[PDB]
RNA sequence: AAAUAUUAUGAACAAUUUAAAAAUUAAUCUGUUUAACUAAAAUGUUAUAUAUAAUAAUC
């Protein structure tokens, strides 16, 4: 028991729950632009971040308008109901990327095109099953006609 | 009929405890690092501990159980209302699993420094041991605000010229190991 | 709270709404 | 400008004197009067509604021996969930229930302990296959649904839970 | 082990007189020194080049004599509590020097603050702005404070209790070798950098 | 479900019940007495004037029945559970507040202070 | 470590019982994957559905996955109910 | 008080959201995705049985629409239909009559709206750059009589 | 500000929100009696060579 | 206050009632005019990085390629090389050496 | 202002909601007497808790585990049969779903004897649903094919056909999605408004459900040799596609 | 980021400053109105009447 504890050693992060508690327009921009950034607009917003260094600074220029709380990936894993033999990147490759609000573009311009390229690529989508399908009966009926000649 | 649901199976924790057996109790003093002062818990930290989201109808059972069932047992429909809640779920969902995510990439590419915190808070922080080894706008604000956050306060210029190049040297004469000075 | 100097004195309605009572 | 004639002109026979007599001193009486309730309904009755429901709940809680504070601080804790128009309602018409409900949170009972977290099962760790039958976390998770189906009121499945999961065998025909 | 480019606006200087300073040391102490204040040094009178022979040993100035009599032998044990006395020196001149700034949240015009400070304050912008490491016990407040800390509002004023003064022998050069006053200037500030 | 009651019983769930079948038919469904809610700024020249039927539908219940499943006897000065069940003797008895120590304790009057109880469950 | 539980660390009002007790059980109690051969014992069955590209067959051969049987386009009907929501839309589920 | 001291964690509660609903067979070894994307991908209501069909209780949005004329679509489609000089309607890219005042600084405003804030009236009835008398049109030499 | 009567608000306590001499009790009481000419309700301790 | 009279925004959150500004993320007038001042030079200082490229009498701006051109057709009829007119305006010299020169 | 959606957002009302009613067959023509042309030549159930577990059935036979989807299509098909009066329409399509399940697991036999019980409840229905007549006939074209019967189950895929082309109506998927683009007033940002589509593979799942079917009636054909019926069902795929 | 249209709403001293005022002010065109219905909701109750004090006696 007084000894250190055997076996191979597997790193274990932390995740922050941020959830903010003072109305952030009463504030200057710059922390405004901050609290945006950790993706918090009003007054009673709660958000989930990664543990990395960046996330660190702005929790760090921010700590006073937010209270912020701390989970491993252990804690995370029984706060879910989440194997242990099933980690997190199998399931963030698992999940659509075509989820809401997916990435923020630079301007809300181009997040409309984004949306309008997203639907002009499902009709591109039905109107290729379609052309292909009529590019396999043209070809269906090339060999057809040619078999009745020869 | 009726549903008593706490979480997502219906189960929970035996609430009454063995015939003659002392019962349990929850905390009565707000959930604070300090002893002083003692504070009992309000009303919202009370619904916070029982897992609503401090009213009456923001999560828990009050919100996720259905309102009326017919007679013959034919469940509700989906409503607008509905389906953006479990959408709202499934993004909290979404938000944990690629901060996981994310953290796991970080610790396997070796990104996270073995050093705690950052520049400003290890400048900030006496109790921080010291360890001894597109679009240019949104580039340019991004500087901006980070020259006008870093660095509050800077070293007077009779102590050093902070033009000429000069900055002090840190000192740890007088500080101690033990970090109950600064914990006390 | 209490204002300053600087800040104008402003008069506001008298709560006149029922209050409970202060249990001890 | 769009000004709210036509409409608050069948109002008029409300007002008396000069105002329904006249049109114009009528319309802007009834203009301001709408405005002002409109205001004051979205302002400030709330306030004042519930400062009357929360003291009619404190006097029925003191004709008990409590008080709002304790009453609804204990409420919170034992987790009842009651808003303060219908603990009103109950002192109103049914004082045993408030009685009952003063007495429950005047009691040392243990209120209910927080929502267990959502666990998985031992079986989710086994290997399979070992080496065409179901999985064992899938057949205790279908055998737990089928214990809260049957949990919920009464119906002619019966109480049994091994003849009702073994249904797939009942419509298997013998080949 | 500095880079050339670098190490050439620098050059290599033994001190003669004991300096305090960013860019001073003890006496014989060799240091790289930037050019133009080892050149200041050097018309003063207070450095010389380090030479084999002047590494081996050295004249310094004497305080009571007033004069460059005092002949010193560089040994490890001088140069350690050489060291350690330049550090407790420059500690005090970092805390004798200059003022300290707070800057905090007031609601109104008032004098008094909203948050009155506290040692773990005091020690915290003392090691921002000035580099110095000291545990909250050494800080002492004032009479009138010693209930409830700094509440002020302008200028203010602590006492903060050195230890090590007797034992290297410092009560000679120094105002007061026991304490030293600490000039701290608490204003209201912007909400980023008042924080309360 | 949050409580269910009657002239003798009260069962209370923390935070919901089970077991309530509370059944009711739905008469009609309607709009409720319009709300004119008119929004005018005094400083431009803009009145809206928005119309608010509350649409709710009007239900009668028809029946209510309960059928619960207790666990046993519950003190409630103690949080210990009873594992028996006496209807005779009072679970908890209860004493007047009398002790006379106090020379300004507001006195009642004397049957007021001195009233036993009755045993309901016989 | 695999083998010690994971609440063996923790730095860190007492007596009670706080929100966290139903997980700080979990978290006192051992840990079931004690070995990385385990781990990969486990991992090895593990399998997507999901996944961009082909998945092996050689197991079993007279059986076939869903999406081959009733192309992508298509999807079973779902019972829509407050209990449950299925997912709307599989179109518009993509990019 | 509102200055409230408890685990964050509270404020989003995971007892109702576990990871079977963003993965159903999590819990098992085969893993799959069922997730809800955004809310925009909403195929409304549904019935679950046929005894009880949805009401017809109609919306602001269904209920205020008035009737169909016939547009260019489907006069092109099938001319049985136009029977009338109404249903010659001009392009479709005609909005109509301008019903606005174009007020400069201010966009576009309604008629009987604000109309005290309003300078494109004076100018149908610069300085700043003229202020150091500095006149283009003398500026720049003539290269020539003629130009 | 004036929040009530002079029973049980005092005319003193109007500049409660102002820092300093007000917030304490006045020593002389010049309301009772006949009234002075320049109508003075109140006077503080005299500071120095300074009295309000 | 240039704009006197102010938009009025639908009032999604009671909190959009407190709110004053409406891009509180957003730099102030002064502050993002220096900003955008700074990225403006940086691309210029980007831009010129490298030397100054000289460019052909066709790659010219309309106000100089007629003029160079016509300085120079004169002795564009006669095929021989070595013939340079020294024309006033045109691409002024960097001072120092260009890769591109 | 961009939105972040990180805290609850309702939804918006869209006419892309709107309740479509399933359609339904005429009452004088009968799936039997089809069929035979073609051989010419309520008491108290937990339904909601019944629901949530076909929802996990269906999604375990959507992930691979067919023996799981079995037993749950079983437990609440025992719930509907229990629930429903005879010839139900939920009641059919559970048993579909229940036979789907028996012969993704192998059972071919039960499966086949299943899906005859659809057809001969068909045969009673007074108004089957014509996506759940469909769909079943679809299941017993897959089961023949499992089987080994590629003429029945190409025949019972023409049959689909067949049924599809009578008695379905083709633009009622599009009655009020289609003058949607017209509600676009802004062009430079949030344009997508009038480019706004839908496919026709979520709107009418019949479609989907013939489309698939044909699929798999040219793919026996390939297998077989019969490219003259290749071609006939490609060209009625193609033409419902055009029509759509 | 472009193509367009207009632009007169107007401070005098002092202090600080290659970093931050001061308490006899700096800065702001004041603190601008503005909210679908129903409910819910955490926002500051007063006074403490001076222990270097007050109250008493002898020499
Ligand atoms: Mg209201
Ligand atoms: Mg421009």
């Amino acid at each position: 028991a007084a000894a250190i504890a055997p076996g191979p050693y597997r790193r274990v992060g932390n995740i922050f729950i941020v959830h903010c508690d003072d109305h952030p327009f009463k504030h200057s921009w710059e922390v405004n632009r901050m609290l945006r950034e950790l993706r918090l607009e009003f007054k009673g917003q709660t958000t989930i971040v990664p543990d990395i260094p960046q996330v660190r600074k702005r929790i760090w220029r921010v700590r006073h308008i937010v209270k912020v709380d701390v989970l491993d990936l252990d804690e995370a894993k029984a706060l879910i109901g989440v194997p242990e033999h099933i980690s997190f990147t199998d399931l963030a490759s698992q999940l659509p990327p075509s989820f809401g609000r997916v990435k923020a573009v630079p301007s809300p311009v181009i997040r409309s095109k984004m949306n309008f390229m997203k639907l002009r690529r499902m009709r591109l989508r039905d109107v290729l099953h379609r052309d292909a399908l009529e590019l396999r009966l043209l070809e269906l009926k090339r060999s057809a006609m040619k078999n009745x000649e020869q | 009929y009726s549903e008593a649901r706490s979480n997502y199976d219906g189960t929970s924790l035996p609430a009454w405890p063995a015939p003659g057996k002392k019962p349990t109790y929850p905390a009565a003093l707000s959930e604070l690092r300090l002893p002083q002062p003692r504070m009992r818990k309000t009303r919202t930290e009370w619904m916070y501990y029982h897992g609503h989201g401090g009213c009456p109808g923001k999560y828990g059972p009050s919100r996720e159980i259905a309102d009326f069932e017919y007679a013959d047992g034919t469940p509700a429909s989906i409503s607008g209302r509905r389906f953006a809640f479990k959408h709202h779920q499934d993004h909290l969902l979404v938000q944990l699993i690629r901060a996981a995510a994310t953290v796991e990439r970080y610790d396997a590419s070796g990104l996270l420094p073995r050093i705690p915190g950052t520049a400003e808070q290890r400048n900030w922080d006496p109790a921080i041991p010291l360890f001894l080894d597109g679009t240019m706008v949104s580039h340019v604000c991004s500087r901006v605000v980070d020259e006008r956050m870093g660095t509050p306060t800077h070293t007077p210029n009779e102590l050093a010229n902070r033009h000429e190049g000069e900055t002090l040297e840190a000192n740890t004469m007088f500080a101690t190991n033990d970090p109950s000075a600064f914990v006390s | 709270g209490f204002g300053g100097f600087g800040m104008s004195v402003y008069t506001p309605k008298k709560d006149r709404r029922f209050r409970v009572q202060p249990l001890p | 400008h769009y000004r709210a004639k036509l409409e608050l002109d069948r109002i008029r026979s409300m007002l008396r004197g000069r105002a329904r007599l006249e049109r114009k001193v009528g319309l802007k009486r009834l203009f301001f009067l709408m405005r002002t309730q409109t205001r004051y309904r979205v302002e400030q009755q709330a306030h004042w509604e519930r400062a009357i429901v929360r003291k009619n709940v404190d006097s029925a809680a003191r004709e008990h021996g409590t008080g709002w504070q304790h009453l609804r601080n204990e409420l919170g804790r034992q987790n009842v969930m009651l808003l303060p128009r219908s603990q009103q309602l109950l002192a109103q018409y049914e004082p045993l229930a408030f009685r009952a409900v003063v007495e429950l949170c005047a009691s040392r009972i243990p209120p209910p302990p927080p929502p267990v977290v959502a666990s998985v099962p031992e079986e989710s760790y086994t290997l399979w296959p070992p080496a065409s039958l179901s999985h064992p976390a899938a057949r205790v998770e279908l055998r737990c649904g089928v214990e809260r189906v049957l949990r919920r009121g009464p119906s002619g499945l019966g109480n049994n839970v091994n003849e009702l999961i073994d249904a797939w065998k009942e419509f298997d025909v013998s080949p | 082990e500095m880079a050339p480019e670098l190490q050439l606006e620098y050059m290599p200087v033994l001190f003669t007189r004991t300096i305090l300073g960013p860019q001073g040391g003890f006496a014989g102490e060799e240091r790289l020194v930037k050019l133009e204040v080892a050149r200041k040094y050097m018309e003063a009178g207070h450095a010389v080049t380090p030479t084999e022979e002047l590494r081996r040993g050295l004249w310094c100035y004497n305080p009571d004599t007033d004069k460059y009599d005092c002949f010193i032998e560089r040994n490890e044990e001088f140069l350690d509590f050489a060291a350690r006395k330049r550090q407790w020196l420059d500690v005090y001149w970092r805390v004798n020097t200059g003022y300290l700034l707070f800057g905090r949240q007031s609601w109104g015009q008032g004098f008094l603050i909203n948050c009155p400070l506290r040692k773990r304050d005091v020690a915290q912008k003392l090691w921002e702005q000035y580099k110095v490491r000291i545990d909250p016990r050494l800080i002492e407040f004032r009479e009138k404070d010693r209930r409830t800390g700094i509440q002020e509002l302008g200028h203010n004023w602590c006492w903060l209790y050195l230890p090590g003064a007797e034992e290297l022998g410092i009560n000679r050069e120094v105002y007061d070798n026991k304490r030293v006053k600490v000039r701290i200037h608490v204003r209201k500030m912007n909400s980023m950098f008042a924080l309360y | 479900v949050l409580m269910v009651g009657g002239p003798r019983f009260t069962a209370i769930g923390r935070p919901l019940l089970e077991g309530v079948r509370v059944t009711a038919q739905v008469e009609e469904q309607k709009r409720m007495r319009n709300v004119v809610s008119l929004f005018a700024t005094p400083g431009r020249r803009h009145v809206r004037w928005v119309d608010a039927p509350h649409a709710a539908t009007i239900i009668r219940i028809c029946e209510i029945f309960y059928s619960p499943n207790v666990v046993g006897e519950l003190d409630k000065y103690k949080g210990e559970l009873l594992e028996t069940f006496t209807p005779g003797q009072h679970t908890n008895p209860v004493y007047p507040v009398d002790d006379g120590y106090d020379v300004f304790r507001k006195k009642d009057k004397e049957a007021m202070e001195n009233a036993t109880t009755f045993l309901d469950l016989l | 470590s695999y083998a010690l539980p994971p609440a063996v660390g923790r730095q860190e009002i007492r007596g009670g019982m706080h929100s966290s007790h139903s997980l700080d059980l979990i978290m006192r109690q051992p840990r079931r994957v004690k070995t990385p051969e385990q781990l990969r014992a486990l991992r090895d069955r593990l399998r997507f559905i999901g996944v961009t590209g082909p998945m092996p067959q050689a197991t079993s051969v007279s059986t076939k996955s869903y999406t081959d049987t009733y192309g992508s386009r298509l999807r079973p009907r779902y019972p829509e109910s407050w209990d449950t929501v299925p997912p709307h839309q599989p179109s518009r589920e993509l990019l | 008080r509102y200055r409230l001291f408890h685990p964050r964690r509270e404020a989003i509660p995971m007892h109702m959201c576990p990871a079977k609903t963003i993965f159903p067979l999590i819990n098992s070894n085969n893993l799959l995705v069922k997730t809800r994307n955004s809310w925009e991908d909403f195929t409304g209501r549904k019935e679950f049985d046929e005894d009880h069909p949805l009401p017809v209780v109609g919306s602001r949005l269904n209920g205020r629409t008035t009737q169909h004329k016939w547009n260019h679509w489907d006069q092109y489609l099938n001319p049985q239909i136009t029977q009338s000089i109404k249903d010659l309607t001009p392009t479709p890219e005609y909005v109509g009559m301008r019903c606005g005042h174009n007020m400069i600084k201010m966009g576009w405003m309604k008629i009987g709206g604000s109309w005290k804030y309003s300078r494109g009236y004076n100018d149908r009835r610069g300085q700043w750059q003229e202020r150091k008398m500095t006149p283009r049109f003398m500026l720049a030499p003539r290269v020539s009589a003629g130009g | 500000v004036q929040t009530g009567s002079p029973t049980h608000q005092r005319e003193y306590e109007r500049f409660h929100h102002l820092p300093g001499d007000v917030r304490t009790r006045p020593q002389f009481d010049f309301t009772f009696g006949e009234t002075r000419a320049d109508r003075v309700m109140f006077a503080w301790r005299k500071r120095g060579d300074l009295q309000l | 206050a240039f704009r006197r009279l102010v938009k009025r925004h639908k009032i999604t959150n009671n909190q959009m009632l407190l709110m004053r500004r409406r891009e509180p993320y957003k730099p102030t007038m002064k502050d993002r005019q220096e900003i955008a001042d700074r990225a403006k030079l940086e691309e210029f200082e980007r831009k010129n990085a490298d030397g100054l490229m000289f460019v052909p009498e066709k790659a010219l701006p309309p106000w100089q390629k007629s003029l160079a051109h016509n300085a120079k057709a004169l002795g564009s009829r006669i095929n021989f090389r070595g013939f340079r007119v020294r024309v006033a305006d045109g691409q002024d010299e960097p001072g120092f050496p260009t890769p591109f020169r | 202002v961009t939105r972040l959606y990180t805290s609850y957002y309702t939804g918006v009302l869209y006419p892309n909601q709107l309740v479509q009613p399933k359609q339904r067959l005429p009452a004088d023509v009968s799936v039997s007497a089809i069929l035979q042309k073609r051989s010419e030549p309520r008491p108290y159930v937990p339904l909601g808790e019944v629901a949530k577990l076909e929802l996990q059935g269906d999604y375990y036979m959507e992930g691979g585990m067919f023996q799981e989807a079995l037993e749950h299509y079983g437990v609440v098909a025992k719930a509907y049969n229990y629930a429903y009066p005879e010839n139900h329409a939920q009641r059919i399509g559970i048993r579909i779903k229940l036979s789907a399940a028996f012969r993704q697991t192998g059972r071919l036999e039960s499966s086949l004897a299943n899906i005859e019980e659809v057809l001969r409840m068909l045969d009673a229905s007074t108004r089957p649903s014509l996506e759940l007549i469909c769909e079943a006939l679809l299941e017993l074209g897959i089961t023949r094919e499992a089987l080994g019967m590629k003429r029945e189950a190409t025949e019972a895929y023409e049959e689909a056909l067949e049924v599809v082309n009578s008695f379905h109506n083709w633009g009622e998927s599009h009655r009020m999605l289609r003058l949607l683009p017209r509600l676009g007033r802004r062009f430079n940002y949030n344009f997508e408004e009038k480019f706004v589509y839908f496919s026709p593979f979520d709107y009418d799942r019949t479609f989907a459900l013939v489309d698939q079917c044909l699929e798999r009636a040219e793919t026996i054909f390939n297998e077989i040799g019969d490219v003259e019926g290749a071609i006939r069902v490609l060209q009625q795929r193609k033409e419902m596609i055009d029509k759509k």
